[PDB]
């Protein structure tokens, strides 16, 4: 029940309501899924 | 009402209230069975709905002892007290005539394990209201075997929370604190055990730490807490280190800071040093390196770090090093880094014709000649002495002659084959320093 | 997965301790190498 | 759905009492393109998209 | 699933914000009462020394 190479897959922009305390675990696991990017945010200021 | 004391009603503390309400019976035949009075039947009928009525309720709870009508009455009374629709009048029912509060406590301390907490909810609610403190009733409740055993049943956490949160809510009253601590010798260890193991689990950890923190607000009890159960007090730092929720870490840091405050003159600095000797300083530094999202918690961490840094003056006290020398066993304290942090003590060590060097050599020779290199205390003392000797000798190569005359030049070489890895490594470092300095 | 947690700070402290220890060890090793090289010619004398 | 399930499973494993939620925005901005290619055709897809 | 998602989001926001803030505020108030009592003793101690 998943997409294929017929065309570009159905994209989605979902909103992460990450709790502040559990943020490190949430980010670690979410990166472990190997499934999500992160939209470039607050990049208007120097590094 | 003075307060709600819901404590989130997690798991059983509300599930049992709902289930008991579910099994509600009008008990119309009970009055026909003569177990309940006509006023009692009226109380049951009115309570069937989801001032003067508080008298027949207690009268039935006392006179009628089927314990099932008692469970129903306890559930109804607790629901009425909690219900904000008439909770003001429900609280006034003891805020108007607090005389029957003792009779209610005589009724609350009853029932089975499930119903004991149900009654205790109302008991605490009436007790915690600002209209009546009743320290004697609090002491009597603290003396109840059933509730104490329930609070000691940490195996059933879902029920043990209904006890720990109840006690912590009852501990908010400053007056009840004195009696709370007096019987706390049979309550705190379970709370310490609960914190030792680490929504019910987290809430238990947070509520339990709150009771310890609230009780610790009095320095007189704080000294006893630090002394009698120093193991848990030291482990609180590790618990804060491993805690995931910010609230638990904030509570642990606040408890540690309050314990190590300028108050409690019995150990106002003694306990602070004791923690710093319990591997506290690197943990405090690591916590300082963290970015906890709480201004109060961050300020508390900064204050604790400053206190630890101020207590680190124990290293700079050459008198402290001399005292440790007087002690037969030295500890791996910041004094063991006094020379590196303050080379000034090297002159004192050199003085009196290598007086301190001879003392350290004597300590090492006494440890070796008695063996016991596997003994943990002996191993720690030997390692500290070897590290200090390595620091001193490298700071003044002329002491090599004194060490050789003492036989320590070959003694440390023999100790290079010590059983302990730490001891062997420290001996190797010391010998390399001595051999490297003497090679010039 | 076994996420690290405070073991991250543990790793940081462990790495710092390892550098201080092995930097001391390497200084000791090359200093004593200089020492034995100096004496080896000295021992061969006379 | 599967990422939400995994996040909830982790939250239960992590003991974080506060639930985790996620909502889909109005994707005004152009999202990237994806192809769930297997090893059978990953080479072809990559060479094509070069 | 939208009403279910809305209810779940509302519950998550409630648990993360309202309960946590209420608990933190209650703790702050209790610690503030303790600190006020402690500072009162310092003022009480100084004024008692002056009275003596």
């Amino acid at each position: 029940k998943e997409e294929a190479i017929f065309r570009s897959a159905e994209m989605a922009l979902v909103q992460f309501y990450i709790p502040q305390e559990i943020s490190r675990d949430s980010a670690y696991t979410l990166g472990q899924l190997g499934l999500v990017q992160f939209r470039d945010l607050n990049s208007k200021v120097r590094a | 009402m003075g307060a709600t004391k819901i404590l989130m009603d997690s798991t059983h503390f509300n599930e049992i209230r709902s289930i008991i309400r579910s099994r509600s019976v009008a008990w119309d035949a009970l009055a026909r069975s003569e177990e309940l009075s006509e006023i009692d039947a009226s109380t049951a009928k009115a309570l069937e709905s989801i001032g003067k009525t508080l008298i027949p309720l207690i009268h039935l709870l006392s006179t009628s002892d089927n314990e099932d009508c008692k469970k129903s009455v306890q559930n109804l009374i607790a629901e009425l007290l909690s219900s904000d629709k008439y909770g003001d009048d429900t609280v006034k029912f003891f805020q108007e005539d607090p005389k029957q509060l003792e009779q209610l406590f005589d009724v609350s301390l009853k029932g089975d394990f499930q119903t004991v907490l149900i009654s205790g909810f109302n008991v605490v609610s009436l007790l915690v209201q600002n209209g009546l403190h009743n320290v004697k009733l609090v002491e009597k409740l603290l003396k109840n075997n059933n509730l104490i055993n329930i609070l000691q049943n940490i195996e059933q956490m879902d029920t043990c929370y209904v006890c720990i949160r109840l006690l912590q809510e009852l501990a908010v009253i400053p007056e009840y604190r004195d009696v709370i601590w007096l019987h706390e010798k049979k309550f705190m260890p379970t709370l310490f055990k609960i914190l030792q193991r680490a929504h019910l689990g987290i809430q238990l950890q947070y509520h339990s730490l709150l009771l310890i923190w609230l009780l610790t607000f009095n320095p007189v009890f704080a000294n006893e807490l630090v002394q009698k159960y120093l193991s848990d007090f030291l482990d609180l730092l590790k618990l804060v280190k491993i805690t995931i929720k910010e609230k638990v870490s904030r509570l642990c840091i606040s408890i540690i800071l309050q314990c190590c405050s300028t108050r409690v003159k019995q150990h106002k600095k003694v306990i602070k040093q004791l923690l710093l000797l319990g591997n506290a300083l690197p943990t405090v530094q690591s916590l300082s390196e963290r970015k906890y999202s709480d201004e109060e918690l961050r300020q508390d961490i900064s204050n604790l770090k400053e206190i630890l840094e101020n207590e680190y003056q124990e290293l700079t006290s050459f008198d402290e090093y001399v005292a440790e020398l007087d002690s037969k066993l030295l500890c791996w304290s910041p004094p063991h880094v006094d020379n590196g942090f303050w080379s000034d003590n090297i002159d004192e060590f050199k003085k009196d014709n290598y007086k301190i060097f001879r003392q350290l050599i004597e300590l090492l020779q006494a440890k070796v000649r008695n063996g016991d290199v596997n003994a943990k205390q002996e191993k720690i003392i030997i390692q500290v002495a070897l590290n200090d000797i390595t620091h001193v000798v490298e700071l003044l190569p002329e002491s090599i002659d004194v060490l050789d005359k003492t036989g320590g030049k070959a003694d440390i070489m023999e100790l290079l084959n010590h059983s302990d890895s730490r001891v062997k490594y420290e001996a190797l470092k010391a010998t390399q320093a001595i051999i490297g300095y003497t090679f010039k | 997965v076994p996420p690290s947690g405070s073991v991250i700070d543990d790793y940081v402290r462990n790495a710092s301790y390892l550098e201080e220890r092995l930097i001391q060890m390497e200084d000791a090793t090359d200093q004593i190498e200089v020492q034995k090289n100096d004496l080896e010619q000295y021992r061969f004398i006379l | 759905a599967t990422l939400q399930a995994r996040l909830g499973e982790m939250i239960a494993r992590l003991g974080i009492d506060v639930p985790s939620i996620i909502q889909v925005l109005d994707t005004n901005h152009t999202p990237p393109t994806f192809h769930r290619t297997n090893k059978f055709t990953a080479g072809f897809q990559s060479i094509c998209d070069c | 699933l939208t009403p279910n998602q809305v209810n779940d989001e509302l519950n998550k926001m409630q648990a993360f914000i309202r309960k946590e803030a209420e608990e933190k505020a209650k703790e702050i108030q209790l610690k503030a009462d303790q600190e006020y009592e402690i500072e009162k003793t310092n003022i009480v101690r100084n004024e008692t020394n002056n009275i003596d």
